[PDB]
């Protein structure tokens, strides 16, 4: 339709200029079979209450068990799940192939390190106050709920009630990189539930700037079921704009792989010659890409390839 | 020269050298162009309010009150009438913009109002974009930012979009949340060099109560060029050295003159532009030492890791 | 009851009698007699926006995404609806106030505590509304935290909303400081209120702003079935919360809900007064 | 006299006489006593360091202790702070208003020697732990500290960086005020209109709903009459300003004159 339309050509248009940005949720990493949190939550109920959710529940399981078993329990339990590797899955490669500014990722894992290892380009990885500082690189992987690099701590990581509420407090420089890359470079939303804990505070900050002051971030949205309507504007009117997977195709609720590349796909094939049918649109390309040329006296012939990439 | 000025220079030189050096320049390099000054703009404010000049100085407090007294009670008409009177002229740059240009700096943070540093910019051929508004951040025109913190004059004269009472200061993060984030985090993934600034001013205080949530050693702690009339004393160099500054004396080096502050710019920056037998074998190990890691390489690639 | 319960009793009749009494009386106490509780309300919008319908995110969304989709109008009408119909108060009420608190603290928006408080002849100043609390008329409050209808049955004058909670503080500024100056300078008894609600959690949060042993930690009446699991009850003791578990205090069945809350209530009158 | 003089006259004591009234005494009053004047303790420091502007009142005294420890800071302060002045005249008028409560930004014990000796008896809050031990009705509330547990520098928050912190240090006793100056009538007395406490009082009050409070009185005292610009920028601001060198022609340096006209007008108004 023309509204997904015109949201792949702007995430295209962004790409292309180097002024992409790649929000990356859990759901990539789940997607190589990593284990997801609520497998960890559920290890700590049961270690709890010995016998085994939602946005509050997922913070106070977690922070129950730090202050109930200790530090060094809640450390065990969490490295016994996140200290398995795992192959980065397909999207990561179509993650990596837009060639996006930065990446944004609340994963503690290495999945996306990895994959921008393999890329080739080297993204700086913040995952610590001490990194933003001393980072050489201009493109920055920016993984602003820690990550277990220093260790396999529950400290190094942004996972429980307590570290989630002095959040702002306890990683300053993290969070206003992640807001300047936000503000400054478009953004993508993959693999992040739309009633997410992280993606409803950026809205939260949003609300915050002025009016038409920012882009609105772009949300891949690969849930099993096609989207509700009025949750879809509800979404739109807090500063997002949804592309649905479900809606795109139809694949079974089990499997999610398939929705995730569907949407990569259509990201990586998708051109702005790929949508001009109308013959008076095929003219307002050609005259978008010839017309700069016409403060030129001439223009060598060969050279034009460069125009029309 | 000293030694502490040594280090300072050889660490700012180096990060110019890789991009990552940035300018926070103050009012005092636009004061050398002659730029109407904000304490006559004060003592302006105060006359059309009480009938006569304040007696002395002003505080910051003053600076910030007076004006937004003038504001609410004098009406908004009057308090932009005033600032086009007095900010509408055009003064040419000093030769401090053009160094500061010399060093060809990663971006360029600075609370004037003016388009001195803009015209120096064009000058000296830079494309910079200036991001003296909120919209500004979004729609980037350059890689480097020309970021005016205090806003500027180019939408108008009027004294809304720009820092100058104490309701701007007040609610200036939030009227500016985008551009205050987008400041703090050059500060933080740059190298930040004060010119310009007292450490009386309000925004460096503001800068450095913000620098104190930071986590311990965690960010760079910024050069701050002191080019006051007097010699900065041994008590104030500790607490603010503590602070988080790296301050760079212009009257502990040069022994100039007072009011003759254009000589003491110059000399801190031109020690900041002009940048055995035994270090020739270092220095060319270092520049060959990497090469080891290839087979083979050839002469002409050679000529190119010389320089 | 023999050390964790009989001293949380002894020095709640303490404060009573000293008069140092405060009262948050819970959502839970106003369901004992029959009244629509919030989720109800939050199927019925979540119905209007969908065909069939829960976390408290949700709680807080489901509405905000009526009022933002389908308007103002629509979400103040089924508000009115279901919150105007007139209930009988509890013996819960009458119970809580036979203990004389000083004041009672409620993020209730009924009135159905200021019923049951002209009933028993003591007056509270109802403070719902931020302008009520300049022009207080008496030394005790009756502080509805989160609103009331008093003025009209408007969606505005109640906090229920994911955007009324998040501009509370700025909202209700002086409401705010009033009930969290009553909390420091009184001992105060949670009753009706789920262990892991939103406004319990966030006043946990702002005790734990404050310093160390700088104010007295707040009974929590805890009411629902089960009894309660020794590590939550570590956990929430530790954050600041002295709980008087309902379920163990007595035998009974999960849906009597009215014995498990007379059983603390009657075990903290009769005692000792 | 004036209109608006008689009118705010006539609130006070209405609000005196049903228990409403509430005192914010500066450090104007405690001057009376002649009490060490912050300027004072801040050319001390600033003498002591390098052998008055009011960024500098912060700056001095944050300065100082950075340098020569927390060990010069409490010398210093108790070294001054341990004179024992005699309570002046305004205390004793301050109380015969009989206030609900009396917010005093003064660590100095004039005031509640002061009530003391009237008879009356103030629970002191002057520090966290106060406001949950506070037994009387009547609240005294000190708050920037007092010299009741020590001299130290940590009792009060005369640096800059008890200023920056006291939100936060100061939770409990900031938001008791706040409760006060929502629920009674405040009437301030030996402020300075370009005091720090008054200001960060003026700002707060900006949060708060148009109509939601009552403006507090403001009692200048100042040798020199107010320019007409100033009062009306702080009668916008919540202020509700009494001119004691407008109300009675009086001597420059004779601030006793100005504070007991004041009181004694307000006085004999409330008969
Ligand atoms: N809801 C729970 O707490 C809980 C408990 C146990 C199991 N689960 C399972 O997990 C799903 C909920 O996942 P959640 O906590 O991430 O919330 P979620 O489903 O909201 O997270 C969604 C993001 O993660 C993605 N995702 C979900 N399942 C995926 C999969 N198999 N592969 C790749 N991506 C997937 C979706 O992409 C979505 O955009 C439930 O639907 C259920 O199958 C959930
Ligand atoms: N307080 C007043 O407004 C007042 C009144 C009369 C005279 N003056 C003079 O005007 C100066 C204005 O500075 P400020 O007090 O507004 O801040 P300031 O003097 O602290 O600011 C000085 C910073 O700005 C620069 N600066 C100051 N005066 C300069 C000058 N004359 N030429 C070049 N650079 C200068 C310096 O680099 C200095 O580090 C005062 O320092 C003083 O010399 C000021
Ligand atoms: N859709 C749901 O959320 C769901 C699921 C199971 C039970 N319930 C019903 O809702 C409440 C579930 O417990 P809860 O804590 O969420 O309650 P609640 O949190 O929805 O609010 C009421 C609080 O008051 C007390 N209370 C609980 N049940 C009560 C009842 N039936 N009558 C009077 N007071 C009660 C409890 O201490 C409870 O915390 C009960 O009323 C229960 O019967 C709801
Ligand atoms: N501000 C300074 O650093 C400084 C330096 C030298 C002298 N002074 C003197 O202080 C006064 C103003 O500033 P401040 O902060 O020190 O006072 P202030 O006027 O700013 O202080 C607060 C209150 O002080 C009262 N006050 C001032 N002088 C008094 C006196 N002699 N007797 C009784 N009350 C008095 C006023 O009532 C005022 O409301 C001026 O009178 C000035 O002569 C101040």
């Amino acid at each position: 339709d023309n509204n997904v339309v015109e949201c792949i050509k702007e995430i295209t248009e962004s790409s292309r200029n180097g002024k992409l940005v790649f929000f990356v949720g859990a759901g990539v990493s789940t997607l190589s079979d990593y284990p997801q949190w609520w497998r960890l939550v559920d290890k700590y109920h049961e270690e709890l209450y010995g016998s085994p959710y939602s946005s509050d529940e997922y913070l106070r399981i977690p922070q129950i068990f730090y202050n109930v078993k200790g530090e060094m329990a809640f450390d065990g339990i969490l490295k016994d799940f996140f200290q398995v590797d795992k192959p980065t899955n397909p999207i990561h490669d179509k993650i990596l192939a837009m060639n996006p500014a930065h990446v944004i990722t609340t994963n503690y894992d290495n999945l996306i390190d990895t994959a921008c290892w393999k890329r080739g380009k080297y993204f700086s990885v913040i995952s610590a106050e001490e990194d933003v500082a001393n980072a050489t690189s201009s493109r920055y992987l920016l993984k602003v709920a820690g990550d277990f690099r220093k260790g396999f701590k529950g400290e190094n990581v942004v996972l429980k009630e307590d570290d989630y509420l002095n959040y702002d407090q306890n990683y300053p420089l993290i969070s206003n990189l992640m807001k300047t890359i936000i503000a400054t470079h478009t953004i993508v939303f993959i693999g992040y539930g739309l009633g997410d804990y992280n993606i409803n505070m950026l809205l939260n900050w949003v609300r915050k700037l002025q009016k038409d002051s920012f882009h609105k971030p772009f949300f891949i949205r690969t849930d099993p079921s096609p989207i509700e309507n009025e949750t879809l504007i509800y979404y739109e009117n807090k500063g997002l704009r949804i592309i649905d997977a479900a809606s795109l195709i139809d694949s079974n609720e089990y499997d999610y792989l398939e929705r995730y590349s569907a949407v990569m796909d259509l990201l990586i094939e998708s051109q702005e010659n790929k949508f001009i049918t109308k013959d008076d649109e095929v003219i307002d390309y050609i005259y978008g890409k010839i017309s700069p040329l016409f403060a030129l006296q001439y223009i060598r012939k060969i050279d034009l390839k460069h125009v029309f990439e | 020269l000293d030694n502490n000025v040594v280090e300072c220079i050889k660490e700012i030189t180096e990060s110019s050298r890789n991009g990552k050096l940035v300018f926070f320049v103050g009012a005092g390099v636009s004061t050398l162009s002659d730029y109407p000054q904000w304490w006559r703009l004060v003592d302006k404010y105060h006359e059309e309010l009480y009938g006569s000049p304040k007696k002395g100085n002003y505080s910051s407090d003053e600076y910030l009150r007076i004006p937004q007294i003038f504001y609410n009670v004098k009406g908004e008409m009057a308090f932009d009438g005033i600032l086009k009177d007095f900010f509408q002229v055009d003064k040419p740059t000093n030769p401090i913009h053009d160094k500061i240009l010399a060093m060809n700096p990663a971006h360029v943070i600075t609370t004037n109002y003016d388009n001195l540093i803009d015209t120096a910019c064009w000058k000296r051929g830079k494309y910079f974009s200036v991001i003296s508004a909120e919209e500004d951040v979004a729609n980037a025109t350059s890689s480097r930012y020309l970021l005016k913190v205090a806003g500027d004059f180019r939408k108008g004269f009027k004294g809304e979009n720009v820092v100058l009472k104490e309701d701007d200061y007040l609610n200036y993060d939030q009227n500016y949340p985008l551009i205050s984030n987008l400041m703090k985090t050059i500060i933080a993934t740059h190298t930040i060099v004060f010119i310009g600034y007292g450490l009386g001013d309000y925004n460096i205080n503001m800068l450095l109560n913000w620098v104190r949530k930071l986590q311990k050693d965690s960010f760079h702690k910024p050069f701050f060029i002191r080019t006051d009339p007097s010699p900065i004393e041994n008590e104030t160099l500790i607490y603010y050295e503590n602070k988080g500054l790296r301050i760079i004396d212009a009257a502990s080096l040069i022994d100039s003159n007072e009011y003759d502050y254009l000589e003491r710019y110059s000399a801190v920056m031109d020690l900041l532009i002009e940048s055995k037998d035994d270090e020739v074998i270092d220095y060319i190990y270092g520049k060959i030492s990497p090469l080891f890691a290839l087979q083979y390489i050839r002469k002409i690639d050679l000529k190119h890791v010389f320089e | 009851l023999d050390n964790n319960v009989v001293e949380c009793i002894k020095e709640i009749t303490e404060s009573s009698r000293n008069g140092k009494l405060v009262f948050f009386v819970g959502a839970g106490v106003s369901t004992l007699s029959d009244y629509p509780q919030w989720w109800r309300l939050v199927d019925k919008y979540h119905e209007e926006l969908y065909g069939s319908p829960y976390s408290s995110d949700e709680y807080l969304r489901i509405p905000q995404i009526f009022y933002n989709v389908k308007g103002e109008m629509a979400f103040d009408g089924i508000l009115k609806d279901f919150f105007q119909v007139d209930k009988p108060t509890n013996p819960i009420h009458d119970k809580i106030l036979a203990m004389n608190p000083a004041h009672v603290i409620t993020t209730n928006y009924d009135n159905l505590i200021d019923t049951a408080c002209w009933k028993r002849g003591k007056y509270f100043s109802v403070i719902s509304a931020e302008e009520d609390v300049a022009n207080a008329t008496s030394s005790r409050y009756l502080l509805k935290v989160a609103g009331d209808f008093r003025k009209g049955f408007k969606g505005e004058n109640v906090v229920l909303k994911e955007d009324d909670y998040l501009n509370y503080d700025q909202n209700y500024p002086l409401i705010s400081n009033l009930m969290k100056t009553i909390i420091a300078t009184h001992t105060i008894v949670f009753i009706g209120y789920g262990l892991g609600d939103y406004n319990i959690n966030m006043l946990l949060n702002w005790v734990r702003k404050l310093q160390k042993d700088s104010f007295h930690k707040p009974f929590f009446i805890r009411t629902d079935p089960s009894p309660i699991e020794n590590e939550t009850l570590i956990y929430y003791e530790n954050k600041g919360l002295r709980i008087i578990d309902a379920a163990s205090l007595i035998d009974s069945n999960e849906y009597d809900y009215l014995e498990r809350y007379s059983a603390v209530m009657d075990l903290l009158i009769e005692s000792q007064e």
